[PDB]
C-alpha cells in the first residue's frame, strides 16, 4: 500500500522498481505537500484498440495544487513514479508493453503540416496511437525497447513501476509547453478474455506522482 | 556462399565519438554568376543529409563542437576568387545582398580564403543556450495558442548560420561557383538513445512518415 | 630560419582528418554541462538493449500483427533466420539497425521468447538451434536430436535461449548464411472454458557483451 | 568492400558521411591515404585452394578468397 | 514567446582584451587603373566606422598594439600583381604620388606581398607620445586662438599614416584594386569608463549629434 | 630537412585567431605606463555601477 | 608565429620517401594477428633452402 | 548601461538592483507600495494584487 504526501494507492509490487536509467529522481533560489499520487481516469483496454499515451507534465498541468502550481509558477523541475495497473481476471490474456518514451515528438501520417497544439495537449484525457506499430514517431514499435519499458503480461506480471528521473537538457524547463516524458501504454497482443464478451472492458488504471518537485517564481 | 571467420577486436570502431564525429557533405549549393543575389545562406543543421539525420537521431540530447569546413569550386562557361565565409551566430540580421552592411561588421567572425588556396575551416564552439542539443523537443518555441508557433522547434538549438560571399563576384567569365560543406562533429556526449527510424522523410522542420509500407517494414516473406 | 619541406599528400583535405582547427571563439566558455541521465559510451551498449522481433512477418501480417505468432488447435510453429542483413525478422531489431552501419560483425545473442496467453492455459514448444550449414529442421525428430530447449507455459512465463557467438558479412555478391532457431508445438494447446483457443508469441533478441562491430559503412535502409 | 560503387560521376555514393576520401588540386602535391590492413582474414593470401561460394556451379569462380578485397578507390 | 533557462557561466566573455581586442574591417577603399594617383592613404583611426568607434568611446584612455591585417582584391573588367603596405609614422612626409621618393626609404617600416600570397599582417606597438590614447580630449592641439587650431584633437593620439602602392600598376589589363583593413587592438588596457553615445554621427573629427529623437532615445509608449 | 604538412585551413585569414605576427619595430620600447585612475578589467564590472 | 622556410625539394614526390600519412581511418583496430607457421624476415633466409 | 551593455550580448543572466529616490520637499510625507511580479504573471492593476 504505497503512500506520498496524503493520498495513498494499494499496489501489487512483486520485483523491483527499476529506476528509468538507474537514476533516482533527485531536485538540485528555488525550492510542498502537491508530492501525491494522482490516479488518472480508468481506460478501456477493448480487444480492437490500438495504444494510450499521457504526458506527464501536460497530464498534471490541471490536477489539484501540482497543477495550481504550475499555472501560478514559470518554471519546474520533478521526477515522475508511474503505476500502471491493467485488472483483469486470471481467464483474461494478453500484454501491455509500458514505454516512457524521452521527448517523443508526435509524427502525423500522409500530411506535410505537423501536429497542432489540439492533437499535442491532450492533458488529464491522454492520446491515443493512430498507428501503434510507428510510435507515431516515424520508428518501430519493436525498436520502442531503448526506452523505459516494463510488461504487463495478464499471466504473472499484473501491474508496471517506472521512476523517470528529470530528463532535459537544462536544470528547469516550463510545464506549459514543454513535455520531457510521454507514459504510453500499447497492447502488443490483443485482448483476449473469451468470455463471451461479458466484460471486454478490463480496464487499464494509471497513477502519476511528481516526485522531488520544485518550482521558481512564485 | 560465404566465407567469414572473423577474430574477435577492440571496442574503438563502436564509439559514439568515431560514429557520429568524422566529416560528412551537408550542404552543396551551387551560384550561377552572368551579366546583387546569388550569395550563400545556409542553417546549421544535422537534418539537411537524411543519412546522417537518422545517425544522429538515434540519440536524444548530445555536446559537440563543430568544425566546418568549406571547399570551393569553379566551373567557367581558373581565376584565383577571394572567397569570405562569416558564422553569423542566432539573433543576428542575416545580410540582406551580398554588397550588405553586415559584411562589414566588428562581432561576425569570418575567415578569407581563395580557391588555389586549401578548403577554410572554422570550429565553433557548443553553441546552444540549452546544456545539449535536442534532435526531437516535444514542446513549443512561443506561448501563442496558434498556427504561427511551428511545433517540435527548440529555439536554443539553432546552431546560427553561414554565409559565404564571392568577393570577385563581378568578373569578365560567366562561370559558377559550387559551395560543399562539411560538418565534422568532435567531443560527441550522448544520452537516452532513441528507436532508430525506419519510413522515409517529408521536410527538415517536421517528422511526418509518407511511406517497405507504413503496415509492413520488413518485405513479407 | 627553420627549415620545412612539404611531403607529398600536403594542401590536401581528407575527410577523416583529425587535427585542433583555429577556433572561431578563442576564449568563449561553452554551456557548463550536467549529469544528463542515460549516458552512453558506445553502440555495443545500445546492442546490449533487448528489441522485439517480426517473428511472424507474413504478408497477411499487417502491422503491430508482424509482432506476435499465433498458437492453438503438433505442426511446425515459426522459424527464424540469425542472419541480420537478409531482411528476416532481426532486420528491425536494435541488432539488425545498428549493425546494418557496420560490414564486418560477430558476436553471440541471447533471444527471448515471452507468451501472452491466459494463467490457466499450459502448453509445451521445443525450441532448437540449428548451427551455420546444416539444413534448418522440418520434423520434431530433427528438432529433438539438435541443440533444444522444452518451453513449458505451465511453469514459465519467458524463456532465454543463448546463441553462441555467429559472423556473417556481405562483401561479384553472393551474400550470406547463418544458422536458423526454429519452434515446433510438442503438445496441443491447453485452455479452460474461459480463456480464448488463440495465443499470442512475442520475440525479444539482444547482443551479449561478446559482440563486436568492426568497420562502419552507409546503411541503404534510406 | 561490401558498399555500392559510384554509378556515375553525379551520384549520390559521392555525397557519403562514411565513404573515406580526400579533397586536392593538379598544382597540389600528389595525395596519399594509407588504408590500415584491411581484410577479414589475419593476413592477404596471394594463392587460395577453395572457393568463394558454396554452389557447384562455374559462377563462383575458383582461387577467390572474398576476404582478400582490399576495396575499391574511385578518383572524381 | 520565449524559452531561455541560461545556466551560470564564466567571465572570460566579458573581457574588455575581448571586447575590444579582435579584428574588425575599417577601410574598404577601391582604386580604378586603366590607360600617377588612385594610390592608397589611410589614417589610423578607430573612428572610421560607427560600431567600433562607439565600442572604443565606451571609455577614455585605452592602450593596446595595433595589428593591421591588409586583404588584397582584384576586380578585372588573375595576375599576381606585387602590392607595398608602407607604414609612415607620424612627423613624416606622406607620399605626393606612386612614383615617389617616399616609398624608397630607409627609415619607413614597409611589407610586400602579392595578391595570391596570404593576407599581410603588422603589429604597430603603442605609438603615441602619450601613456595612452584619448578618444575624447577637452583641449587644443596648438596655443593660438583662432578657428585654424581644431577643438578636441590630441596631436599625439595620432597612430600614423598606412600607405598602399600597387607596384605593377601599368599592366596590361583595365581593372579595380580594392584594399580592406582589419585593425585588431591587443594588451589593451581601459581606464575612466564613458556614458554610451545615443545619437548618430557628422564626422571623425568632432561630436556633433543631429538626431530616437533628440528629445527622445526610446520610442515613446 | 625537416618533414611537415599544410592541413586544410592553412593560407586562410581567420577574423578572430590570435598569433604574434612579425613586429614592424623590433627593439622600439613603447611609452612606459603609470597608474591612470579609474581601471576597468571587464564589462560586467561597469554594469555594477 | 613560429618561422619556417620550404627548403628546395618541397613539393616533391620522392617515389621511395617513408614518412607516416594521414590515417583514412583514424580509430580503425586491423585485425588481431597471431603465430602463422613459417615466418621469414630477409630474402638471405629464403636462399639458405 | 545595463541595456547599452547587455545589447552587445545575445545570452544574458542575472539578478539585479533598484533604487527609486524620492525628490519631494523634507516635510512632504507619503505611501506607496512596490510590488514584483515574476516572468509569466500578468502586471497587476488594482493594489489587491
Amino acid at each position: 500500500q504505497l503512500k506520498l504526501g496524503n493520498s495513498s494507492i494499494v499496489t501489487q509490487e512483486a520485483a523491483n522498481i527499476c529506476c528509468a536509467y538507474g537514476e533516482w529522481p533527485t531536485y538540485l533560489k528555488p525550492t510542498t505537500s502537491t508530492d501525491r499520487f494522482y490516479t488518472l481516469k480508468s481506460k478501456k483496454w477493448e480487444s480492437n484498440s490500438t495504444g494510450w499515451w499521457w504526458k506527464l507534465p501536460d497530464a498534471l498541468n490541471q490536477i489539484g495544487m501540482f497543477g495550481q502550481n504550475v499555472q501560478y509558477h514559470y518554471l519546474y523541475r520533478s521526477g515522475f513514479l508511474c503505476h500502471v495497473q491493467c485488472n483483469a481476471t486470471k481467464f483474461h490474456q494478453g500484454t501491455l508493453l509500458i514505454v516512457a518514451i524521452p521527448e517523443h515528438q508526435i509524427g502525423k501520417k500522409g500530411t506535410g503540416t505537423s501536429a497542432s497544439f489540439a492533437e499535442v495537449m491532450k492533458g488529464a484525457e491522454g492520446g491515443v496511437f493512430e498507428q501503434p506499430y510507428l510510435l507515431d514517431d516515424g520508428t518501430s514499435l519493436a525498436c520502442a525497447l531503448v526506452y523505459p519499458h516494463q510488461w504487463i503480461n495478464l499471466r504473472t506480471n499484473n501491474s508496471a513501476t517506472i521512476v523517470l528521473p528529470w530528463m532535459n537538457s537544462a536544470p528547469m524547463d516550463f510545464a506549459l509547453r514543454h513535455n520531457n516524458w510521454t507514459l504510453a501504454v500499447i497492447p502488443v497482443c490483443p485482448l483476449a478474455g473469451g468470455t463471451g464478451n461479458t466484460n471486454t472492458y478490463v480496464p487499464i488504471t494509471i497513477s502519476i506522482a511528481p516526485m522531488c518537485a520544485e518550482y521558481n517564481g512564485l | 556462399q560465404t566465407r567469414t571467420v572473423i577474430n574477435m577486436h577492440g571496442t574503438a570502431e563502436c564509439l559514439v565519438e568515431n560514429f557520429l564525429g568524422r566529416s560528412a557533405l551537408v550542404c552543396m549549393r551551387s551560384f550561377e554568376y552572368k551579366n546583387q543575389k546569388n550569395f550563400f545562406i545556409w542553417t546549421l543543421n544535422t537534418r539537411e543529409l537524411v543519412q546522417i539525420r537518422r545517425k544522429m537521431e538515434l540519440f536524444t540530447y548530445l555536446r559537440f563542437d563543430t568544425e566546418i569546413t568549406i571547399v570551393p569550386t569553379l566551373r567557367l562557361f581558373l581565376p584565383n576568387l577571394t572567397l569570405q565565409a562569416m558564422y553569423v551566430p542566432t539573433g543576428a540580421r542575416k545580410p540582406s545582398s551580398q554588397d550588405s552592411f553586415e559584411w562589414q561588421s566588428a562581432c561576425n567572425p569570418s575567415v578569407f580564403f581563395k580557391i588555389n588556396d586549401p578548403p577554410a575551416r572554422l570550429t565553433i564552439p557548443f553553441m546552444s543556450i540549452n546544456s545539449a542539443y535536442a534532435n526531437f523537443y516535444d514542446g513549443f518555441a512561443g506561448f501563442e495558442k496558434k498556427a504561427t508557433v511551428l511545433y517540435g522547434i527548440n529555439p536554443a538549438n539553432t546552431m546560427g548560420n553561414l554565409c559565404l560571399r564571392v568577393v570577385n563576384s563581378y568578373q569578365p567569365v560567366q562561370y559558377t561557383l559550387t559551395v560543399r560543406v562539411y560538418m565534422k562533429p568532435k567531443h560527441i556526449k550522448a544520452w537516452a538513445p532513441r528507436a532508430p527510424r525506419t519510413m522515409p522523410y517529408t521536410n527538415i522542420l517536421n517528422n511526418n512518415y509518407a511511406g517497405n509500407a507504413p503496415t509492413a517494414i520488413v518485405s513479407h516473406r | 630560419g627553420v627549415p620545412t619541406c612539404l611531403l607529398p599528400g600536403s594542401n590536401q583535405f581528407l575527410t577523416t582528418d583529425d587535427h585542433s582547427s583555429a577556433p572561431a571563439f578563442p576564449d568563449f566558455s561553452p554551456t557548463p554541462e550536467m549529469h544528463i541521465p542515460g549516458q552512453v559510451h558506445s553502440m555495443l551498449e545500445i546492442v546490449q538493449i533487448e528489441s522485439m522481433m517480426e517473428i511472424n512477418n507474413v504478408n497477411d501480417a499487417s502491422g503491430v500483427e508482424r509482432l506476435r505468432v499465433q498458437i492453438s488447435a503438433d505442426q511446425l510453429l515459426f522459424n527464424i533466420p540469425l542472419d541480420i542483413q537478409l531482411e528476416g525478422p532481426l532486420r528491425n531489431t536494435l541488432l539488425g539497425n545498428i549493425s546494418r552501419y557496420y560490414t564486418h560483425w560477430s558476436g553471440s545473442l541471447e533471444m527471448t521468447f515471452m507468451f501472452c496467453g491466459s494463467f490457466m492455459t499450459t502448453g509445451k514448444l521445443i525450441i532448437c538451434y540449428t548451427p551455420p550449414g546444416g539444413s534448418s529442421p522440418t520434423d520434431r525428430m530433427q528438432a529433438m536430436l539438435a541443440t533444444h530447449v522444452v518451453w513449458d507455459f505451465g511453469l514459465q512465463s519467458s524463456i532465454t535461449i543463448i546463441i553462441p557467438w555467429i559472423s556473417g558479412s556481405h562483401y561479384k555478391a553472393i551474400n550470406a548464411n547463418v544458422g536458423y532457431v526454429t519452434c515446433f508445438m510438442q503438445t496441443n494447446l491447453v485452455a479452460p472454458v474461459g480463456a480464448a483457443d488463440q495465443c499470442y508469441i512475442v520475440g525479444m533478441v539482444a547482443a551479449k557483451k561478446d559482440f563486436n562491430l568492426r568497420l562502419m559503412r552507409d546503411s541503404p535502409d534510406i
